[PDB]
């Protein structure tokens, strides 16, 4: 319904964004609060390349005074494809509180979120933030991408103390990510 | 000239009623009573303070403030583009590119100040040979931005357009003194 | 009804906040002369509610007096990174708005704005302590002429 | 001038005089008219002990008139 | 105080940054209702220190927290350079009003507050009665000044009145050129010592023939003294370092420049 | 009991006041706000070292009067005694073989904040 | 109806502190030449509900460096103590009369030093580590005082119950018996209750809000609502120890009243204190009571040992 | 609390009021002067009136 | 006497402001009830009481008014009220108001005084009233 | 003027001096508003004659 509307538009498909302030390192971070983690299916099957903030903006910023990009789709993706249980156990290395799975289906995972849905302020969880972290899965097939726009995308290796330094305790507030352990990521 | 400030110790040999004149300011820390009447001598003053919208204190005619553009008392924007009011501001601060102005006359198509910057000196308004540029008595004219305080022309004409019933009365109070 | 409810705890939300807000122990220069004589028997805060509190964790408020230097620019940011954030800002001076005197030289950030984000300015080079008393009666009004609780409901 | 002073302390003046004289008001609703009858050493206990064997549970009453 | 910001706001314009005393002489004289103002400030500032003198002067916990704080001896001082009042608070008889009067203070009778045993409050002592020496010499100044002129008679160096350069040329000249380019000071340089409140305020110009400076340089007191917080930090602890900062008449601005 | 109504009271009056504190305020808690604060500064060292005090002797001094203190307590029974004559006495030597207790450390340079 | 006593007890307690941050503002300010609040209220009666309603809006700091536990523990712990005096506090019968209804106090009133302790220790600060050790040597001062100014009062007293003193005191004031003690005690109710012309502990000046600096809004009025309510108690009790209002039992309401007029003098007699004085720089306070009043102390602790006894003053226990 | 060594880091309020008189000319100087010693304002423009 | 001479002079003050509605408005609104010399009530109600028995700055103070320029200034109350012929009174530059010393008009100054306009409408933007000094192309419309 | 003379004799005995008469708070001593317009002195040197600037 835009591009039946205003044609020639560019259009970015970012995959999920992590930052200061984000919502999604600190939503699996503030899993913490209760007894563990509740991530579907041991975390496997939710196959994830998340992107930095300043990358997706450098790459807006970029496509709006590039030549090209007259109506070319986008997908701002990112490196190092990650693996959603190592994806989260890197998190609580790096965050170095604990780690434990508690496996769910969707019968209840979905539902609890429809609990903390029922509130007036900004809600914890959904129906369906519940879902895009497990929707989440995709391959890179034919987009352009940040590198033919501008950017050289940045890794979660390397800026991650800078979203998750605070979701430590003294003991732990000073950890240098030469310590902890790198994720494994799969090509697939 | 000099005077000593703390010089007094000589032992006189103190006698027993110089002692509880001493023992009675120790045991019964006297010397502080003395401070403490003092400060009830002034809750029973007049606090000198003042409802300030409704109370605002008192000035004089040459107190320097907002600046404005004052005018002929038949129009005719007083500024002559001189730019001896930039080559004195210390602050570095008004720009007041001019051209001829299809009169054949002489004035601003620029004027500007600053207000972020303009340090308050009066080097302006005494340089002036013509009296356009002053610096008003106003002090309320805070802001919620910045680009309220660059004072180009327009805002500053009227606002000699306002104040000139209470400028020209500072000035014509003054005008013997400079 | 909802939004006359709300409206009025809007209002009266704020009435806390404009009453009883304590700037904070700064200084640097000059134009810190008169925020004490803003303390002083003539221009009282006190009696506006408003209390010097040496701490930003216990204030409500900066009041920037004075040339914000390059080395104190850590400093300020630090600092203002350190109240809650109903957290407000007030940049007494030409050193802070925009760098008066000294805009053109090199150990000075040409504004407070560069750094940390302002609510009022208030110009002058020592402000009157009567100026800046109307910049923090201005700031009193500013933040009651927000609508922090309508636009949650209505959202 | 310094008068402005008086209602924040006649205000504060009607607000610890409460905890005094309602302690007492409080006190004889519950006990009857009486004080409330501490009991410092083991015998004052027996007393009331004794009082609240002699009535109702409430130890507040009976007295002379039953023989 | 703000009852004497009133007393440049009626002479100058602004309370407190008032550009009044220039190389020409003085700007702009005084209005017709402002020593009698003074005369009526001057009669009843003497009792207001009696009304602080008292509070503090006397006490065990004022004179039981500076005393025998920042006993910087008298010649160490010198080596470290204060000049002002840390060290004529030590005993150093020295003032630049009774050696080196510079403006009227030649015909101005005063004494120069010296206090032996220099120790936070034995100098408080000296800078409680440089306030009275000082009210003092208000008597003077308020009663004799000469009914003359208010700057330097030269217009190539004081500009002409703001009405003698509407019918006069020259005047117009001069006020053309001293409000844009200056009077063309000649090649030198100078070291004028001035005594502040806190100290010897110093200026080293260096001249060219230009309209502009060639380097001037300012000698902050307190570019010294600050430089003494080390040494009169020795034994003392964090309660009462934070009173030596005070007995040194600290401003972070003629420091800083 | 009857002070068991007094005293879950006030910690329920401060614990109900001190959850309507930190879920009543809309928090922003990013990063350099909850780092501590040194004066608009980095700390340097890590705020939990060793502090050195230097009143070390004088705290023990404490340390042995507060038995001292606790052991006066029972003077106002045992004037209640048949004796008081020997609490006369033995009220007088526990007094006074403190002070000679306290004049030889004030001689001694005790309380005084080695330096 | 034991809980409408309460209700009774605490709401004009917290409604008064209240009023003493008001109080406090002002009585400085005429000192000071200067009005305190006059505009939220009709003459500032209704400023510390600004201020309370404002401070339980803003972020309680729950700084990166800390012990999150005691964090919220000691405002608990510190509103709970000074509030929870009040119990026993005699008005001519107590909520809860108590034998020994003061040594209630002092090791209560002890406990009020670690909210300040536990406090600066778990926010990681040097300028809170410092007002938590400025507690340290400051209780070691006093708290040896505090007993002995209290016992030899309560000696030529007999049982340590507060409500006794009312009868002693069924003709006389104590406070001409014993003005010395009650001179070290005003002191040793100024140095407990750290509210001071010798704070040394939330020090502005030197420490800035010390034991109190990473704490914000929220559990911040804890301390205020804590202080300010305790600096009540320690007037108060020299409105029963020292200075006997009247009993007469048939109007008890005239004690109480009576008990007012005398604790808002000793409550209004901190308040020149604070706009007159000066600190003790920490090394004094600690010589200035260890040297001049212990010693000072032990000879008036024994005098009224030798008081009965060389007389016959002997206090019943009753 | 005892000090043993101080390092103060005066620099904080530079500006450069030394460098900003080599291009000003003298009137137009001046009020730099009230800024050094911020409290004390006459004695300094009292002082750079006299080396002119 | 003397004790209630106090209060003898302390009862007008509130039978003084009209009634009830006009002693409660001046109260809440301004925090001080003194009887005053009127010598005021300009355009757009202002009335600027006067009292020489006070001190230097309370000898003259003004009494705003509400419907100023569509703003409700009932409890909004501003010091960028108060228009060019009194500010020069009320600051207590001049002895005498513009009643008896009233100013010259010149047929520019303006009737209708604006307030602070600080962050709604009717506020300040600046330009660059420059007449754009530059002059690029004129392309035709004619091809070839 | 605020003092109805039961106050002044406190406030004069609590500090220990008479401030009735050396008050801090401004009536009416004061010099006013409105001074007569002055005639300032020409200096020296505008004497139209013996005035070269090559002698001063
Ligand atoms: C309510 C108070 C606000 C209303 C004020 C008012 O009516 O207009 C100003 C009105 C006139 O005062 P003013 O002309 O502005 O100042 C002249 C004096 O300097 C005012 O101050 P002063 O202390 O110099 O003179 C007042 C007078 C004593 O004034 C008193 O009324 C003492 C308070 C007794 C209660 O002083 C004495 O004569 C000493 C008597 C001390 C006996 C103890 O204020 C009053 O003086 C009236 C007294 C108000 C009594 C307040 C008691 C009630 C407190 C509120 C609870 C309800
Ligand atoms: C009614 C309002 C009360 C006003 C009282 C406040 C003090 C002001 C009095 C004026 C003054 O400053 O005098 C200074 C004067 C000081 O004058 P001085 O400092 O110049 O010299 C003193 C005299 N020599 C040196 C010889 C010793 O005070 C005195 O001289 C005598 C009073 C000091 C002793 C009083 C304090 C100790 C008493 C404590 C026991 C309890 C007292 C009763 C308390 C009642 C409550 C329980
Ligand atoms: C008990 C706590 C209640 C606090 C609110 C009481 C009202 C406060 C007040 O008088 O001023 C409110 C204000 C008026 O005071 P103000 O703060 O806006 O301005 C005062 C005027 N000067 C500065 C000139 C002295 O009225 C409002 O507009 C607030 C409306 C919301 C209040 C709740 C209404 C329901
Ligand atoms: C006097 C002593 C007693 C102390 C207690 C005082 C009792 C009176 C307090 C009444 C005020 C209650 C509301 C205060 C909440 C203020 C925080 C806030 O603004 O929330 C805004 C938020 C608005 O959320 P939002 O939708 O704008 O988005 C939030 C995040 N931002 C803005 C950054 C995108 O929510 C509310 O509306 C608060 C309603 C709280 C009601 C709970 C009861
Ligand atoms: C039988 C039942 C009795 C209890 C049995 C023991 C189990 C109770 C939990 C004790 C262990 C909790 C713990 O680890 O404490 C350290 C924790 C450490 O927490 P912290 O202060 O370091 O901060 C942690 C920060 N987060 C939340 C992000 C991880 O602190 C405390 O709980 C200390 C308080 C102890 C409570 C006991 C005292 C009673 C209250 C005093 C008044
Ligand atoms: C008949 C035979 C039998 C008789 C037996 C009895 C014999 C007589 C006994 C006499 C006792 C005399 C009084 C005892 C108390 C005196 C305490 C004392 O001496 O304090 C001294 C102390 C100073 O000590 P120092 O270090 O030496 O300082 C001087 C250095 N140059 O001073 C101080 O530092 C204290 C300073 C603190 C000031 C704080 C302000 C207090 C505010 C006052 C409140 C006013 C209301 C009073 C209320 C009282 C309580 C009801
Ligand atoms: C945030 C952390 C808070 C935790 C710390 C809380 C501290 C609370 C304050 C400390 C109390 C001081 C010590 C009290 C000792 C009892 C005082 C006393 O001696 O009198 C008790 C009295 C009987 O004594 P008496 O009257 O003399 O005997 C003659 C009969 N009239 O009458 C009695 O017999 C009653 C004795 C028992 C009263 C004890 C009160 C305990 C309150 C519960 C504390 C735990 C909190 C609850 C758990 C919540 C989780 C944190
Ligand atoms: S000096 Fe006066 S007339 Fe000349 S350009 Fe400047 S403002 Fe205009
Ligand atoms: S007052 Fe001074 S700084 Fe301001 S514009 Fe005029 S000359 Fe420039
Ligand atoms: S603006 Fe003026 S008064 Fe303010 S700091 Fe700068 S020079 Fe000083």
């Amino acid at each position: 319904e835009v591009r039946s509307v205003f044609p020639e538009a560019i259009i970015i498909r970012p995959s999920d964004i992590f930052g200061r302030e984000d919502r999604f390192l600190n939503h699996f971070a503030n899993y913490r609060w209760f007894l563990a983690v509740p991530l579907v299916s041991l975390g496997f099957k939710t196959v994830k390349q998340p992107v930095y903030v300043a990358d997706v903006s450098k790459g807006i910023v970029n496509a709006t005074k590039d030549p090209d990009a007259v109506g070319k789709t986008f997908a701002f993706t990112g490196p190092n494809r990650y693996l959603l249980f190592h994806l989260v156990k890197y998190i609580f290395g790096m965050t170095h509180r604990t780690f434990i799975p508690y496996p769910l289906p969707l019968f209840v995972y979905s539902w609890i979120g429809k609990l903390f849905g029922l509130s007036p302020f900004e809600p914890w969880t959904t129906k369906d933030k519940v879902e895009r972290i497990h929707i989440s899965d995709v391959m890179p097939t034919d987009l352009p991408g940040l590198e033919d726009l501008g950017v050289q995308p940045t890794p979660l290796e390397l800026k991650s103390i800078e979203v998750l330094r605070r979701h430590r305790t003294y003991r732990w507030l000073s950890s240098e990510i030469e310590e902890t352990k790198p994720a494994k990521t799969v090509n697939y | 000239t000099y005077k000593y400030v703390n010089k007094k110790e000589q032992e006189s040999e103190v006698d027993m009623k110089s002692a509880t004149d001493n023992a009675a300011r120790i045991l019964m820390w006297t010397e502080l009573i003395r401070g403490l009447g003092m400060t009830l001598s002034y809750l029973f003053r007049e606090p000198a303070t003042i409802n300030y919208p409704f109370e605002k204190g008192p000035l004089s005619p040459r107190f320097r403030g907002e600046h404005a553009l004052r005018r002929y008392p038949s129009g005719e924007e007083r500024c002559i583009a001189c730019k001896l009011c930039e080559a004195i501001c210390p602050a570095q601060a008004i720009t007041i590119e001019a051209e001829p102005r299809a009169d054949g006359s002489r004035r601003t198509t620029r004027y500007d100040i600053d207000m972020t910057k303009c340090i308050y000196c009066g080097f302006c308004q005494e340089a002036c040979p013509v009296d356009a540029i002053v610096e008003g008595p106003n002090f309320e004219f805070s802001t919620e931005t910045h680009e309220e305080l660059l004072y180009n022309k327009e805002k500053l004409l009227n606002n000699g357009d306002k104040w000139e019933a209470e400028i020209a009365a500072n000035i014509q109070a003054d005008y013997l003194y400079r | 009804r909802a939004e006359y409810v709300v409206t009025k705890l809007d209002d009266l939300i704020n009435w806390a906040r404009r009453s009883s807000l304590w700037p904070m122990t700064f200084g640097l220069a000059c134009c810190a002369v008169e925020m004490m004589h803003m303390a002083a028997p003539r221009y009282d805060m006190d009696r506006f509610g408003v209390v010097f509190r040496a701490s930003p964790r216990q204030a409500d408020v900066m009041i920037v007096a004075g040339t914000l230097t390059n080395k104190m620019a850590p400093a300020l940011r630090k600092v203002y990174d350190q109240m809650p954030e109903p957290r407000y800002v007030v940049s007494m001076g030409s050193c802070a708005n925009g760098g008066g005197y000294y805009h053109y030289s090199y150990s000075v950030v040409r504004g407070c704005d560069r750094i940390v984000p302002v609510d009022i300015y208030v110009p002058g080079c020592p402000p009157t302590a009567e100026a800046l008393l109307y910049g923090i009666l201005q700031l009193q009004r500013k933040i009651k002429r927000e609508q922090k609780l309508k636009i949650w409901y209505r959202r | 001038m310094w008068f402005e002073i008086l209602p924040g302390l006649a205000i504060m003046g009607v607000c610890l005089v409460i905890p005094g004289v309602s302690t007492a008001y409080i006190h004889k609703f519950t006990n009857g008219g009486k004080e409330k009858r501490v009991a410092r050493v083991q015998y004052q206990w027996y007393l009331m002990e004794r009082d609240r064997r002699i009535s109702g549970v409430n130890r507040y009453y009976v007295s002379k008139g039953l023989e | 105080r703000e009852k004497m910001f009133e007393f440049y706001e009626r002479v100058s314009g602004a309370r407190m940054h008032a550009a009044y005393i220039r190389p020409g002489g003085v700007h702009q004289d005084l209005p017709l209702g402002l020593l009698d103002d003074i005369y009526e400030f001057s009669k009843n500032f003497s009792l207001r220190i009696d009304e602080v003198e008292e509070m503090l002067t006397n006490n065990r916990i004022w004179r039981n927290r500076t005393v025998d704080i920042g006993v910087v001896t008298a010649e160490d001082a010198l080596n470290y350079g204060f000049s002002g009042v840390m060290l004529r608070g030590s005993g150093i008889q020295w003032d630049l009003r009774k050696t080196q009067p510079y403006d009227v203070y030649d015909q101005v009778e005063f004494d120069v507050p010296i206090g032996s045993r220099g120790d936070c409050y034995d100098r408080y002592l000296c800078r409680v009665e440089e306030m009275r020496q000082s009210l003092r010499i208000i008597e003077q100044c308020l009663n004799k000044m000469p009914p003359g002129e208010i700057k330097v008679d030269d217009a190539k160096v004081s500009p002409p009145k703001r009405a003698e350069m509407k019918t006069s040329m020259e005047s117009l000249i001069h006020h053309f050129k001293l409000y844009t380019e200056g009077y063309q000071v000649p090649p030198g340089a100078t070291y004028t010592a001035i005594e502040a409140p806190k100290g010897e305020f110093g200026v080293y110009l260096v001249s060219d023939g230009s309209s502009r400076p060639y380097r001037c340089k300012i000698k902050a007191p307190g570019f010294a003294h600050l430089a003494g917080l080390d040494k009169m930090s020795k034994g003392h602890m964090l309660a009462d370092v934070v009173a030596i900062i005070g007995t040194q008449d600290i401003v972070f601005g003629e420091i800083d420049r | 009991m009857n002070l068991y109504t007094v005293i879950f009271i006030n910690i329920l009056l401060s614990l109900t006041l001190i959850l309507v504190a930190f879920w009543l305020p809309q928090m922003n808690l990013y990063s350099e706000k909850a780092n501590p604060y040194e004066c608009g500064f980095d700390p340097t060292s890590s705020a939990r070292l060793p502090f050195s005090m230097k009143f070390f002797l004088v705290a023990i001094t404490f340390l042995l009067f507060d038995l001292e203190i606790a052991l006066l307590l029972p003077l106002p029974w045992a004037i209640q005694t048949i004796k008081t004559s020997t609490m006369m006495i033995m009220a007088f030597i526990l007094v006074t073989i403190l002070s000679l207790g306290l004049a030889y450390e004030w001689t001694q340079k005790g309380l005084e904040w080695t330096e | 109806m034991f809980f409408i006593n309460i209700l009774t007890l605490l709401v004009p307690i917290l409604i008064a502190m209240a009023f003493l941050t008001l109080v406090e503002r002002k009585i400085l300010g005429y000192m000071q030449l200067r009005k305190g609040p006059n505009i939220v209220g009709p003459y500032g009666i209704l400023q510390p509900f600004a201020d309370a309603m404002k401070l339980f809006m803003k972020e309680p700091m729950r700084p990166l460096t800390t012990s999150m536990s005691l964090f919220i523990i000691a405002p608990t712990l510190s509103l709970t103590l000074a509030l929870s005096l009040w119990v026993p506090l005699p008005m001519p019968h107590p909520l809860i009369n108590l034998n020994l209804g003061i040594l209630f106090i002092l090791a209560t009133s002890s406990l009020s030093v670690y909210s300040i302790l536990w406090s600066g220790w778990a926010s990681n600060s040097k300028y809170s580590l410092f007002g938590a050790l400025r507690a340290v040597a400051q209780t070691i001062s006093y708290e040896v005082t505090m007993a002995i100014i209290l016992l030899s009062v309560l000696l030529m007293n007999g049982s340590y119950s507060l409500q006794t003193l009312i009868t002693t005191q069924e003709h006389m004031w104590l406070l001409l018996p014993a003005w010395p003690m009650a001179m070290m005690w005003f002191i040793s109710t100024l140095a407990e209750t750290n509210r001071a012309p010798f704070d040394l502990t939330e020090g502005e000046s030197e420490l800035v809000s010390g034991f109190n600096v990473e704490y914000a809004a929220g559990p911040f009025a804890l301390f205020f609502m804590a202080e300010y309510t305790n600096i009540i108690l320690m007037n108060a009790l020299t409105t029963i120890i020292f200075l006997g209002p009247l009993y007469y039992i048939n109007l008890p309401e005239l004690y109480s009243t009576n008990f007012m007029m005398e604790a808002l003098l000793l409550s209004s007699t901190f308040l020149w204190i604070r706009a007159s004085y000066p600190r003790f720089r920490y090394d004094q306070l600690m010589h200035l009571l260890w040297k001049n009043f212990l010693p000072l102390t032990l000879a008036l602790c024994m005098w009224h040992i030798s008081l009965p006894i060389f007389t016959a003053g002997v206090p019943p226990y009753m | 609390e005892m000090v043993r060594k101080c390092d103060p880091h005066i620099g904080l309020l530079h500006r450069g009021t030394e460098k900003l008189i080599e291009y000003k000319t003298y009137l137009q100087a001046l009020p730099y002067f009230d800024r050094l010693d911020y409290v004390s304002m006459m004695c300094n423009e009292q002082a750079y009136s006299i080396a002119v | 006497m003397e004790l209630v001479e106090v209060l003898k002079r302390g009862v007008q003050q509130v039978t003084g402001h009209g009634g009830l509605r006009g002693l409660l408005r001046v109260f809440f609104r301004a925090n001080d009830i003194r009887i005053g010399t009127l010598v005021g009530e300009d355009k757009y109600g202002n009335k600027y009481y006067e009292d020489n028995k006070q001190f230097f700055g309370r000898h003259r103070w003004v009494i705003y008014t509400t419907e100023m320029n569509g703003k409700n200034t009932f409890w909004d109350v501003d010091g960028s009220m108060v228009p060019p012929e009194w500010h020069r009174w009320l600051h207590c530059m001049t002895d005498d108001p513009p009643t008896t010393n009233p100013p010259t008009a010149r047929k520019f100054i303006w009737t209708n005084h604006k307030f602070n306009v600080s962050a709604t409408p009717e506020q300040y933007v600046p330009y660059s009233t420059t007449r754009k000094k530059i002059h690029e192309w004129v392309p035709p419309s004619t091809p070839y | 003027a605020s003092a109805t003379r039961v106050i002044q004799k406190l406030r004069n005995w609590a500090s220990g001096q008479d401030l009735q008469a050396k008050l801090q708070l401004r009536y009416q001593e004061i010099a006013k508003r409105t001074q007569p317009p002055p005639k300032l002195p020409v200096g020296p040197s505008h004497k139209l004659s013996n005035n070269y600037y090559c002698t001063r």
